């Protein structure tokens, strides 16, 4: 296993060096995907040629296969058979599978596909997350929101493996994937993230509360103090959404003030590994050189959905480590695993 | 670092030395820059990380609609590919030339490749890549510009490198510089030599549906998956004419005609029309169609092969009738194929290669070969001579499709009428389309089982389609019912509160 | 499905194996071996 | 124009054969993409480093 | 109305009694959904094998008839059966072409 | 008659949210039309047969 | 020594299937019968279904 | 069917609340009497021996994970590609 | 009745915790033990 060479093998069998060299590596790829060697990079391990070591790149029989299906394409591809067709495609297909195939068979088929299109084409992309560590490789998922109302929430995502010079491959983007959730995010601080391989939202909102009485005679409280509680939910495998946990913010709020038109940076990011996700409070600043040195808050969220306090011994670490992921007025970032 | 301190006492306490070694550890994050988020003023959004932004959004969904109600022409059309997108953020467009291929410079090898420099750092990204061809290669980028530029006597760098001169000289590419009013100019001294020329579109300040953006997969559906699937069926159902005119709507060799003019151009899908050259770097995928979609050429193939395929398809058919008659016209389509295909090309073969060490072989791209490794003939597109070479030798040489001598009489034996009659009825019926009746092993009792068979299982559908049905209808009635009953309450409120101010008025 | 059908004609490799052959094992089929005088097989195999 | 040499053409410009080491589709092609995707899976400092578990790949 | 009312309760316990009430559709449905998703699979696993068959005896190893969208988890399931009839159908009618 | 109002709006309600709804059957239409008229063709191929 | 290159149109098919929706797709098991056999056999069971 | 096991079973640990932990199984009865049952329970059901005495589990548990590292050795294997006999014995050489 | 997986189970668990609540803590009433000596056979409870 160390050497990557097997010394006990009877002297009947034959091979090449170029054979025996595309094993040694083959093993050696295997041990570490399968973490049977302890620390193997995980900015290595989680790129794409290893993500697809499974189906197509641990044999030298599917690579090829691949290589060439790539390569020349034009042999290949066929529009009823095909990665990333459209759930909207479905209703084409299923629409013009009830008669005869003609052209009027598809003009009322068309204008079916177009206005199931047109609903979703222009959400307002509110945030997003990149689930690898690096920008080139992984996917990003999006968050957008209808004009047409404050729920209607949708989830996006893009392949970055299918970009290249400059451009995504079409079929590099997933379609809106409709949220049943019913979230009333405050100022729009929701936040993606993938954890435990799962599509998570979390988000603030406030819970409008208050003494319904001023002095507890004659007198009334005026709103509302509002409760900051952090929401999060996922995806559950059904396609449907889970009903959210709720977390306890509100020191963490207040210690970082904020005026009353603000809503605190919501940082989010998964560790790369341990299902834990980190989570941090900011007040967002004009510019990216005010974070250094900056005051933040934060919490573990563990899988077993518990939490603990960041000491801001570790929050200043992920403070200097993660920064430029940071939001500042004018911009919108989106984040990324912190390994 | 951890400190380790080994030490050792000897029995009676005395001390009898140490070492003190030091583990050193080091922690790394990947500080990568992060991809950012815009909405601009012109309702355009998009992702920006580098040089790169793409686009997120389309503001002309309800224009699609409205064309589509105007039947398939229209949604079709080209002019419905040039519905206009906002510019993502501040730069500009441009036009770059890009000169035929020669062998005095960029020789030996026809890719070449165009980087942009000094736009949000000082690195250079690659902004365009493909191969040279003996023309001129005209293409359209849209140049991103920084609101504070990197340099000052230009906001951005434009620079070709084709293996030869792959230099990046100072002035060597166009220098882009932005003047007040936002007019985009070339700084005087830089220079044109890699190009045949460079245009800045002032005054554009949009661009013709993205089929590179976030919503291009519903187009790349629309405008070229959707006829490209309808012509496949309409084949396989023998409606070869029908497959014809579909394959029309993405290619038509000898053009269009639009607006009654007549047009100079074969490719009816915009990409398809542009990106004339091949992708020299080729998307590092698994997927072909993410392959496909990047670098349009492969749909340009594949159309063109599915073009052919029609063609032998109907050459086969009349091939297989097996009448003197039948085969000539057989031998026209395979003609007609062969015109189409033109030349088989000349691929030599190369034997040149170095032997290289693997740590040496393992050569990558980031952001005597360039490519140390080269590509192999495809053979599924060679097989397309080798198939029409063997279907009109055997034509030439009285044989059969697969090869076998016939004897066929040189004046055919008439039709029976009375058959011609019978299909002509069934034919004219309206409708009257049935498929080929194909003749299987089968004697007619296992077929008629078989027949029997399917079509009980048809009958248990319908029945089971018509209780569907009613019952779809029934619901539709009990909802209406209680929306009906929901207004007429209403009314009846009303009417209890007149009640109520009668007594009071008593 | 017959045993070997559908294998084409001409891929891969066919092992008749004769066991307890060895002589000085004092094998069953060792003495059979040595009566044997060629080994025949009849393929049947159909073009399509 | 009309012709698959007047469209589409110019890729490449150079093929081998199927049997050489020098296709893209070689297995000595494989490798090489398998060494450079892998030999950075571990620290240089670490046992596991692939040039220190096989110093002669390279 | 008090005679109606008493009635009215009549009605209620009668249709919690008799034995066709709610808790018999509750406990069919659940039983009987258990065992349509159980059955689907192996059908699927059938109908797979079939196809297995069919890539054998006719030596193309690309084609490919069942499709993995016949079950939905929405609307029950309902129509599984019949997605996956139509698809057999077309493997036949290959077949014999 | 507010409490028959409220009553019909919980009919209403209820029918809307039943399982077997106008949603479903609108589905099961769709879907199974497709299936019937794609299995007649076949059907109409092998009685031609 | 050297596997043969698999056919990228298998893979091609069987990555669309894999990829369209879910994915499960119980392992494609080789029996000893032949495929009017198993037709037969798989026609009766999506009956019962 | 590896990450269920893990839920019973982890050698190499488990993460808690970042921490590492110094267990490998999960299931508090199993963690706790690692002493084999001197008094084996006199009865006839395997599943009141189990439990009364948890070391049954525990190595069925382990036979369970072998079990599913020889299966993936034996997938691997009868695919008969070079490349797959390669990951068979990797298999097997995790399993010994 | 649906696919195996993590959901699915959650949904599974939390219908059989909320059974067992039910039933997890009544109070013992009473009972009696079948055989003749206590180290063999059954003890009935009663709870409510």
């Amino acid at each position: 296993q160390y050497l990557l060479i097997d010394n006990q093998v009877s002297a009947a069998i034959k091979t090449t060096r170029i054979a025996e060299a595309i094993a040694s590596i083959q093993l050696y790829v295997n041990r570490a995907l399968e973490n049977v060697e302890e620390n193997a990079n995980s900015g290595v391990i989680s790129r794409q040629f290893f993500i697809d070591w499974d189906k197509y790149n641990k044999r030298y029989s599917t690579w090829a296969g691949v290589s060439q299906l790539v390569y020349y394409p034009e042999n290949y591809i066929d529009p009823t058979m095909r990665i990333g067709q459209t759930k909207m495609m479905d209703a084409l297909l299923q629409s013009v599978s009830q008669s005869q195939l003609n052209a009027d068979t598809v003009e009322d088929a068309f204008m079916s596909y177009l206005t199931s299109f047109e609903q979703v084409a222009n959400l307002k992309v509110i945030s997003a997350y990149h689930d690898n560590i690096n920008n080139d490789q992984g996917l990003t998922y999006f968050i957008g929101l209808s004009e047409t109302d404050a729920g209607e929430y949708y989830w996006r995502s893009v392949d970055h493996s299918k970009f290249n010079d400059g451009k995504f491959a079409a079929n590099a983007w997933s379609e809106w994937h409709k949220i049943d959730c019913p979230i009333n995010p405050y100022k729009s601080t929701i936040r993606p993230v993938i954890y435990k391989s799962r599509l998570y939202l979390l988000w603030l909102e406030q819970k409008e509360i208050t003494k319904q009485t001023g002095n507890s005679k004659d007198g009334y409280q005026t709103e509302t103090d509002y409760r900051y509680e952090l929401k999060l939910a996922h995806i559950r495998y059904d396609g449907t959404w889970n009903t959210p946990i709720t977390f306890d913010v509100n020191k963490k709020i207040s210690e970082l003030k904020l005026e009353k038109n603000r809503a605190p940076g919501l940082y989010c990011a998964g560790y790369q590994g341990e299902d834990t996700l980190l989570v941090m409070f900011y007040n967002q600043q004009d510019t990216l050189d005010s974070y250094k040195n900056a005051s933040m808050q934060g919490l573990y969220i563990f899988a077993d959905m518990a939490s603990k306090d960041m000491t801001p011994e570790q929050s200043n670490v992920y403070r200097d480590n993660s920064y430029q992921q940071f939001d500042t007025n004018n911009v919108r970032r989106v984040n990324n695993r912190y390994a | 670092s951890i400190d380790v301190t080994f030490t050792a006492f000897a029995e009676d306490g005395r001390k009898l030395g140490y070492e003190s070694f030091s583990i050193p550890v080091t922690l790394k994050v990947s500080t990568d820059n992060a991809l950012t988020l815009h909405h601009n003023e012109n309702g355009a959004q998009y992702m920006q990380w580098q040089s790169y932004r793409t686009r997120l959004n389309t503001l002309f969904a309800r224009q699609l609609v409205a064309r589509a109600t105007t039947g398939i022409d229209t949604i079709l059309s080209m002019e419905t590919q040039n519905i206009q997108e906002p510019q993502l953020g501040k730069g500009f467009y441009a036009t770059f030339v890009i000169p035929p291929y020669n062998l005095s410079t960029h020789g030996d090898e026809r890719w070449f490749k165009l980087y942009i420099k000094h736009v949000v750092d000082n690195n250079s990204h690659i902004i365009y890549s493909g191969q040279l061809t003996d023309t001129n290669i005209n293409i359209t980028l849209f140049i991103p510009l920084d609101d504070v530029p990197l340099n000052q006597d230009y906001h951005a760098k434009v620079y070709m490198t084709f293996k030869k001169s792959p230099s990046d000289g100072t002035w060597w590419g166009p220098h882009f510089v932005r003047d007040d009013k936002g007019i985009v100019t070339i700084n005087p001294k830089s220079i044109l030599t890699h190009f045949e020329s460079v245009n800045v579109l002032n005054n554009i300040s949009s661009e013709p549906m993205d089929f590179s953006g976030a919503n291009s997969l519903y187009f790349w559906e629309l405008f070229y998956y959707t006829p490209m699937l309808v012509a496949q069926r309409l084949l396989h159902e023998q409606n070869f004419d029908e497959a014809n005119r579909w394959l029309k709507y993405v290619w038509s060799p000898s053009g269009y005609i639009v607006h009654g003019q007549i047009q100079n151009y074969q490719w009816n899908v915009r990409p398809l029309l542009e990106d004339t050259s091949w992708n020299s770097d080729p998307l590092d995928s698994v997927d072909p169609d993410a392959v496909a979609q990047h670098d349009p050429m492969h749909y340009k193939v594949s159309t063109f092969m599915r073009t052919l395929d029609l063609l032998i398809a109907r050459g086969d058919h009349a091939y297989r009738q097996l009448e003197r008659d039948t085969l000539n016209e057989a031998k026209m389509w395979y003609m007609q194929a062969l015109h189409l295909l033109g030349d088989k090309p000349y691929l030599p073969l190369s034997t040149t290669w170095s032997d290289p060490r693997l740590d040496r072989a393992a050569d990558i791209t980031t952001q005597t070969l360039t490519d140390l490794f080269l590509p192999q003939i495809n053979e599924v597109m060679m097989n397309y001579w080798q198939t029409l070479a063997q279907r009109v030798y055997n034509l030439r040489h009285n044989l059969s499709i697969d090869g076998q001598p016939l004897y066929l009489p040189i004046y055919a034996t008439p039709a029976d009428p009375k058959a011609l009659l019978s299909a002509a009825v069934a034919t004219s019926q309206g409708g009257g389309k049935l498929p080929e009746s194909f003749m299987s092993l089968w004697r007619f009792p296992h077929m008629l089982e078989n027949a029997r068979g399917m079509v009980s299982q048809l009958t248990q559908f319908g029945s089971t389609l018509q209780n569907i049905i009613e019952r779809q209808d029934a619901e539709a009635l009990n909802a209406l019912l209680q929306n009906q009953a929901a207004e007429l309450i209403l009314t009846n409120l009303s009417i209890q509160d007149k009640t109520i101010e009668e007594l009071d008025a008593e | 499905f017959l045993p070997f059908e559908g294998i084409a004609i001409d891929q891969g490799t066919l092992t008749l194996s004769f066991p307890n052959a060895s002589m000085p094992e004092k094998g069953k089929q060792a003495t059979m071996l040595k009566t044997l005088n060629d080994i025949i097989l009849h393929i049947r195999y159909t073009i399509k | 124009l009309i012709g698959y040499n007047n469209q589409f053409s110019g890729r490449a410009s150079q093929y081998v054969a199927p049997g050489t080491v020098s296709s893209m589709f070689s297995p000595a092609a494989y490798l090489t993409e398998l060494y450079r995707e892998a030999r950075n899976l571990h620290a240089s400092d670490s046992v596991y480093y692939l040039d220190t578990r096989r110093p002669d790949l390279k | 109305l008090k005679t109606q009312q008493e009635q009215t309760q009549s009605q209620l316990a009668f249709l919690q009694r008799k034995f066709s009430n709610q808790a018999l559709y509750n406990w069919l449905r659940g039983r009987l959904a258990a065992i349509y998703f159980q059955f689907y699979d192996l059908a699927v696993a059938r109908c797979l094998m079939a196809e297995q068959a069919y890539r054998w005896e006719l030596n193309d190893d690309s084609a490919r008839f069942i499709k993995p969208g016949a079950w939905q988890g929405t609307y029950a399931g309902l129509l599984a059966g019949e997605t996956l009839m139509l698809s057999l159908a077309q493997m036949e009618d290959a077949h014999l072409k």
